[PDB]
């Protein structure tokens, strides 16, 4: 009489990978993979999320807040997780900017990159005593106040010169100004207007040249006088003219240098930013919470160790991407049922 | 596997052991009995579980946006960052595929070791009167129907129930 | 290997088995006979073949030029792209080296399992009159010259050809 | 009498790697490695190859075609594989360019990067009505026609001003112009000449300034009047003067801005390019076909899974590079022949 | 391990074998004797040593500063270089962790093979009069006190010292 | 009577990782990990180390040597290992530079990147015959000689114009000049001074413009006339004025182009550099020798194959970084002592 050892025969629909035996069939498997689905973004659990540079300086753009617009000036906190919702952000009024002639659009997206950001603790450069004639810090309607009046970006001073005269390039030397080992983001620009209005506000009616230097990087601009572009991302008709605006990143302890002429929107309130926040491209009504933010799939919480789908940047406690669905053999290699015995 | 093929085991599934994956058969006048050892299978199920825990420990840095690289001004950098992200994803994925492959091979190949273990558990409790073939099977001097076989799977057997010798602990 | 050394097997090549890698020897008045099992060796040759197929599945992204990075204007980016290419090549190469190493170790270490399998195939067909030593060898009650040995390698042997007992299927 | 199990002893010249046993000798091995040899480049199988931006606008340079030279204007297809054969491409005549003063040389190599490219579907900016005086779209010998005459790069308009007068910087606003989410590559430049000829063609004989702005990137040029460099990559003697040419990459939906004076070669026919082609450094008589293009080894078809040699960029169905030749053990660890038995 | 549990071995440490890791016990009127095989342990110690040498061969490119990328002018490139350095460090680290894990698992799992080898060394030198249980143990027809056991660990034993049969080489 | 096989029970304080069995206790372990300690930097064994661009042009800065200062001109060798000790290097006198307005500070750190470097084998551009009027190669005290006198950076010529007159932008064409496939690092700049002194030395007292072009990269400067910054990194009082200095990297076979006016410090002695040296951030009294230089831990010699700690760039024969301390099981899984026997 025989008493033997044997293994089972069973339903083995799952196929697994094996180096020695090639692809084998198996009783059961524990899948390690999943294809998540596109859902909305949420609050990264262990850290803190952003998307609006400011919550309590409500009804604005991110860019508006970046530029230092009158009402859009809220004391804004930290994160260590940030969502990038507008790849090319827009302004919501104030004085008409010719956005596309500089890198200025991305200024919020740059700021977003830091943990700690702050409007200012002063303003860098005396707008009145600035090189070139004594200036009257121009202000403009088209940029209301808390009380109404005329506004001009806390960011920059609208240096309109009394003693109206043409000027050979003047140099300001925008100093560091900040606390700690923060960075400084200086913002500035130049106003230009039509032939007639140019002579009115400044004693010159020809293209004005502007050159900046910071961390070895030089930029050079030449103003436009006539036929400005069909006003957009503005409010209401100082349409005679426009502003070209640019930013300047000053690393800790370093000095910037703006050579300028007429229409110079000198810098004033300068950002100081520090730390590194983890940034990702998302969509921003941030509903509830997830474990891990995926650029595509979005708010998504970890179930299995690996995931299948579209690879993309993701932050937080994420499953790791994998080329193919992966299964862990939880059973026995398929054996046919046996009567091949005697 | 390659062991069972060479050392003439039966590549024979025994549909009928509804419970365990591995156990004992039993052959005679009664026909063929079948049993499943409930310790070989819970030991197999445990191994797999731990392997799952090992596979699920791997931590890999997050992989996010470049802080100072701007969406319209630094596109040639941003491209190289896409390339980096892709090559990372690819490399680790291929490593993960390898980890699991080795894992699988191991889990699969183990079965013939369970069988070889189960067989030694049997040799002991069948006593010295039995005859080991090499098959993973034993020629016994007594009959073994389902009740006898069930007592071998439980470890509650006595060669001596049927007056034969025994190994005493 | 470490098994054969401890469990006193012979670290003994038998030049003469022109065919298989593993088989049987045979010792007596006739001297020493040698045979090669043609199933242990085709099972070994198959394993290796599949391992080769597994090793040859690995896909790895192509690795090409940056589209927007220009040969004289973006040299500092292009340098970082050279570095990336080099580090990729290095990482995957080291992973491939590991995959093969594990593969090799496995293929090599398997031999002692073939031997242990072959030995069980023998214990069965030599019958209950034989005596298992532990060596991977058997003391038999009959002579076994080349024709006898060749019949063990073929699996066409009968202890009963020489009036001795047998295990019946 | 003993019947034992044994393994063979045999020729084991091949050595293999093993974690537990160190380096062991083995009966046979299946090599996984190869050192390919330098051979010519070919057509990447599964995709489609380039090397000449255009086949049917024959006898030209890639740069010539890029610049929009009169005869070098062939309706050019797609690839998804491209070969980069000239690291620093050359022009084959037309008006003498001062190549080395801008990034213009690489323009083809940039274009090559895209799957889909196209000469134009219009021309951007009215050469006549361009800001500054009414222009007569200058044409020049040294750049023949299909019929002979005077040529000037479909690319750009040779804006020569009637009413010859000096000009303060004028701004054009080069608009997007393209179909789909393509990119635009705008091309432009400025002609300069000797003292006398400058006053003749334009009413001014002093260095002329030129500034462009696109995707936040600014460039600024100052023309040369005298002692131009020993003419090269030209045809025949309008040697009085030269052209400095530059390109401007406009991403989808974005506007470029050229501030300019006298000698302005305004843009006209503007490239639109889309898709991504896989590019590699090669040599270009493309003979027959291969499986995988290697920067060094070149046309090369997969035999074994891994390869030894020089690492380099490679596209297609390629073997993967490996530090050392790798072998798969196909046999038994070396055992000495045995009479150590009794 | 999973083998010893199923095939009822003793998950029993024998504090007392001060020398080797693995060896023999011995049970009777004398009580319990203990010995350590000085070949199973030097074979185990060698394996580990080589594995250490294998683990210590891995070469990985140096990882240094970008030559053309300047500390204040190219910060967006330099950032992407920090990212690259970090992701390299991470990937290879995770691969190294895997290599060692497999190494460890192997070294640990091997013990039950040593035991199974040691057991075959014993079956031979105890002779044909002994009885293999399946336990990794043998029922003998003679007493075996510490001096007898020490002679099994040394390989200097003769079933025949006590008039019983023997397997002759 | 039973004779069994058994394994030991022993002190097993060390825990190890195992895929099948989870975390297990083990008799002994061979650790593969170590946490090195911060120690000083040393000479990388198999290669050759730098830190001072020059040893025998002693008592100077690296920048000083870069700029071609009179006494700081030592014939400087090679390395294949370099240490970067000053992230933002300083000058030690000569004529006062306005360092922060260009990328010039990093010039040494760039040079350091090459294996082979050399002061010059000539000087590029005739300072006298330079476009613009005949110049008297200005020299200045504040920059002593080997003998005392007036010094001005071998690097550049202080082109002071006899026939003092205002000038429309003039173009020089800085040629390649070098041996082999080396790179060229051209250095240049512009002097500016107060209103009065400007008219004195050059016939003009207004902001002067300067534009360079090399490998498609354009830079543009505008001089400052008044209120120069509180002199620093200087010697002694030619405080009327300052120098803004910049460098230009010419790849093999390529020509540079400087458009300039008044105050032009033309280039002269131009660096040629070749090869690639392995660079790392360190601290530079280089004491003795190590096996492997770590940015943090510093001089450090290999004991174990892996290391724990802070990841950082490291060169030479280094241990590889690892997330966690790793141990190799050298023994037996922990078993409790046994009397669970009968
Ligand atoms: C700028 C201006 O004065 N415009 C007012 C006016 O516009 C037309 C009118 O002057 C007319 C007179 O001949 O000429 C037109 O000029 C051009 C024509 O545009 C060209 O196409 C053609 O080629 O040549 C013509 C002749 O030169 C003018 O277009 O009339 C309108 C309607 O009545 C007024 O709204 C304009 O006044 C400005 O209105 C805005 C609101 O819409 C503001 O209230 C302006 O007040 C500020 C401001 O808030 O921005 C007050 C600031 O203190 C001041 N800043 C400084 C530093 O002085 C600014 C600044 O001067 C202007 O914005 C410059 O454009 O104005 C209010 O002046
Ligand atoms: C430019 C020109 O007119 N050159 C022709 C001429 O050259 C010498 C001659 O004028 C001479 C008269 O005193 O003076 C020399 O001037 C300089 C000297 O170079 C300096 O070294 C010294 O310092 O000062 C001197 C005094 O100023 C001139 O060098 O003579 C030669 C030989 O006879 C002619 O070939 C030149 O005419 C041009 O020839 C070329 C072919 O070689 C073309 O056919 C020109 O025709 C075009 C053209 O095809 O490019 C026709 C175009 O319609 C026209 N474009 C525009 C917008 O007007 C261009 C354009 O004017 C020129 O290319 C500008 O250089 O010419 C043909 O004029
Ligand atoms: C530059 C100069 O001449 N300074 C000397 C002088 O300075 C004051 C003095 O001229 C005074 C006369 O009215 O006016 C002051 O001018 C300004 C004032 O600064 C402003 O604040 C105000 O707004 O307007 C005033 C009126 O314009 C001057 O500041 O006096 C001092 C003290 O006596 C002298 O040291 C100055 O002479 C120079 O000294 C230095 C050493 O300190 C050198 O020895 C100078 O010699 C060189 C040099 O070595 O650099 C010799 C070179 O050959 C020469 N190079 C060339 C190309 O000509 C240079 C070069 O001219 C100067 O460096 C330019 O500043 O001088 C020595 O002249
Ligand atoms: C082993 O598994 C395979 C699939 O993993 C089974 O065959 C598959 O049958 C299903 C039923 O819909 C199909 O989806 C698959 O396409 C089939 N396989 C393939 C690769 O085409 C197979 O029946 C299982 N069992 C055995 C005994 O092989
Ligand atoms: C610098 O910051 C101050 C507030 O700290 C700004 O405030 C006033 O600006 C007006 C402009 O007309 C000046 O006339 C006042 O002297 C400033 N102080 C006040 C409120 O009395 C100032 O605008 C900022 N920068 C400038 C433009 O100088
Ligand atoms: C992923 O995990 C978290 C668990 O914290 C989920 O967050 C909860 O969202 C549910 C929505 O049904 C709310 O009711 C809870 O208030 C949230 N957490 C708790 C318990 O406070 C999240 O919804 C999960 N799913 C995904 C994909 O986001
Ligand atoms: C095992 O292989 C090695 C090489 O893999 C053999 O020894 C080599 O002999 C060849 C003959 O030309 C030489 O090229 C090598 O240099 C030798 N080895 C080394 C590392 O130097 C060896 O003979 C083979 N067989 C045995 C039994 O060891
Ligand atoms: C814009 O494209 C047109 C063709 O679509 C170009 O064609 C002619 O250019 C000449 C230049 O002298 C003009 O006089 C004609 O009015 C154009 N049309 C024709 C052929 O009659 C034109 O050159 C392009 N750009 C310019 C320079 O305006
Ligand atoms: C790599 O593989 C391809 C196989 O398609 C080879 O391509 C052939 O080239 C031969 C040259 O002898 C021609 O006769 C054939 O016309 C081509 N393919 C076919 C069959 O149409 C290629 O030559 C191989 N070798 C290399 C290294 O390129
Ligand atoms: C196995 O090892 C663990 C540690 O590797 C031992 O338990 C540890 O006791 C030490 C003594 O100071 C502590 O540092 C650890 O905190 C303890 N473990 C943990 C994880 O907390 C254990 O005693 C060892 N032996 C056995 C039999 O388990
Ligand atoms: C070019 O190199 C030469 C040395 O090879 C420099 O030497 C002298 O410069 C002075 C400047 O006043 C000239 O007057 C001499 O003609 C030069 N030669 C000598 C020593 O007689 C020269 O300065 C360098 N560059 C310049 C400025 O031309
Ligand atoms: C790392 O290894 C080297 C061994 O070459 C050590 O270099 C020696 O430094 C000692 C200091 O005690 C000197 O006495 C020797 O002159 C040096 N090498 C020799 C033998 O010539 C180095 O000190 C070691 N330690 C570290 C961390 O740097
Ligand atoms: C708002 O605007 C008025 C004038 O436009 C200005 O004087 C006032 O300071 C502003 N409001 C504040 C800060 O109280
Ligand atoms: C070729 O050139 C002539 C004048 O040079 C021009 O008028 C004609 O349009 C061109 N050929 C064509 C497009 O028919
Ligand atoms: C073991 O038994 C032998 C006799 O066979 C005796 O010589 C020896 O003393 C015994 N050892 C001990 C310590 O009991
Ligand atoms: C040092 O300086 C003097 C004048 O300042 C100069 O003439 C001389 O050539 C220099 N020394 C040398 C090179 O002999």
């Amino acid at each position: 009489d025989r008493i033997c050892t044997g293994i089972t025969s069973s339903n083995s629909p799952h196929v697994v990978k094996t180096a020695t035996q090639g692809e084998v069939n198996v009783t059961g498997v524990i899948p390690l993979t999943t294809t998540p689905t596109k859902s909305h973004f949420a609050n990264l659990k262990g850290t803190q999320t952003r998307g609006k540079l400011c919550p309590n300086c409500l009804n604005c753009t991110d860019l508006d807040v970046a530029l230092g617009r009158p009402k859009c000036m809220g004391t804004i906190p930290s994160a260590k997780a940030s969502i990038l919702h507008e790849v090319k952000p827009v302004t919501s009024g104030c004085f008409p900017i010719m956005h596309d002639r500089t890198k200025i659009r991305q200024l919020p997206n740059l700021l977003r990159g830091y943990e700690n950001i702050r409007l200012s603790a002063r303003n860098v450069t005396n707008a009145e005593t600035a090189p070139g004639g004594p200036y009257i810090v121009g202000t403009s309607g088209s940029c209301p106040n808390v009380t109404n009046g005329n506004g001009f970006f806390a960011t920059m001073a609208w240096a309109v010169p009394k003693n109206k005269t043409a000027t050979n390039p003047l140099t300001v030397e925008v100093p560091y100004i900040c606390t700690k080992g923060e960075d400084q983001i200086t913002v500035w620009g130049f106003h230009s207007d039509d032939e007639t209005q140019m002579v009115k506000l400044y004693g010159d009616s020809k293209p004005q040249k502007f050159t900046s230097s910071a961390n070895g990087v030089t930029t050079h601009y030449v103003s436009q006088i006539g036929g400005f572009p069909n006003q957009a991302e503005d409010e209401g008709l100082p349409q005679s003219g426009r502003i070209v605006v640019d930013y300047m990143v000053q690393k800790p302890g370093k000095t910037g240098t703006i050579a300028y002429q007429r229409g110079v929107l000198l810098p004033q309130k300068v950002w100081c930013a520090s730390g590194r926040s983890k940034v990702i491209k998302g969509s921003l009504p941030l509903i509830g919470e997830a474990d891990c933010l995926h650029e595509k799939y979005g708010g998504l919480n970890k179930s299995k160790p690996y995931y299948t789908g579209e690879h993309a940047k993701a932050i937080g406690n994420c499953p790791i991407w994998v080329k193919t669905p992966l299964k862990l053999a939880n059973g026995t290699k398929y054996r046919p049922p046996a009567k091949l015995l005697k | 596997g390659f062991f069972g093929a060479i050392a003439g085991f039966l590549e024979g599934g025994w549909e009928g052991m509804i419970a365990g994956w591995h156990g004992y058969t039993s052959h005679g006048a009664h026909g063929v009995a079948v049993a499943a050892d409930l310790k070989s299978t819970q030991e197999a199920i445990n191994k797999i579980t731990k392997n799952l825990n090992s596979l699920s420990e791997l931590e890999v840095k997050n992989l996010q946006r470049l802080s100072g690289a701007m969406d319209e001004l630094h596109n040639e950098i941003l491209e190289l960052d896409e390339k980096v992200d892709d090559l990372r994803a690819d490399t680790i994925s291929s490593q993960i595929e390898l980890a699991v492959l080795l894992s699988n091979e191991g889990i699969i190949n183990s079965e013939d070791e369970h069988l070889l273990a189960l067989e030694r558990k049997l040799k002991k409790m069948l006593g010295p009167s039995a005859v080991d073939i090499g098959n993973g099977c034993f020629e016994t001097k007594h009959k073994c129907n389902q009740t006898c076989l069930d007592r071998i799977a439980a470890g509650t057997f006595n060669a001596g129930e049927f007056s034969l010798p025994t190994f005493d602990s």
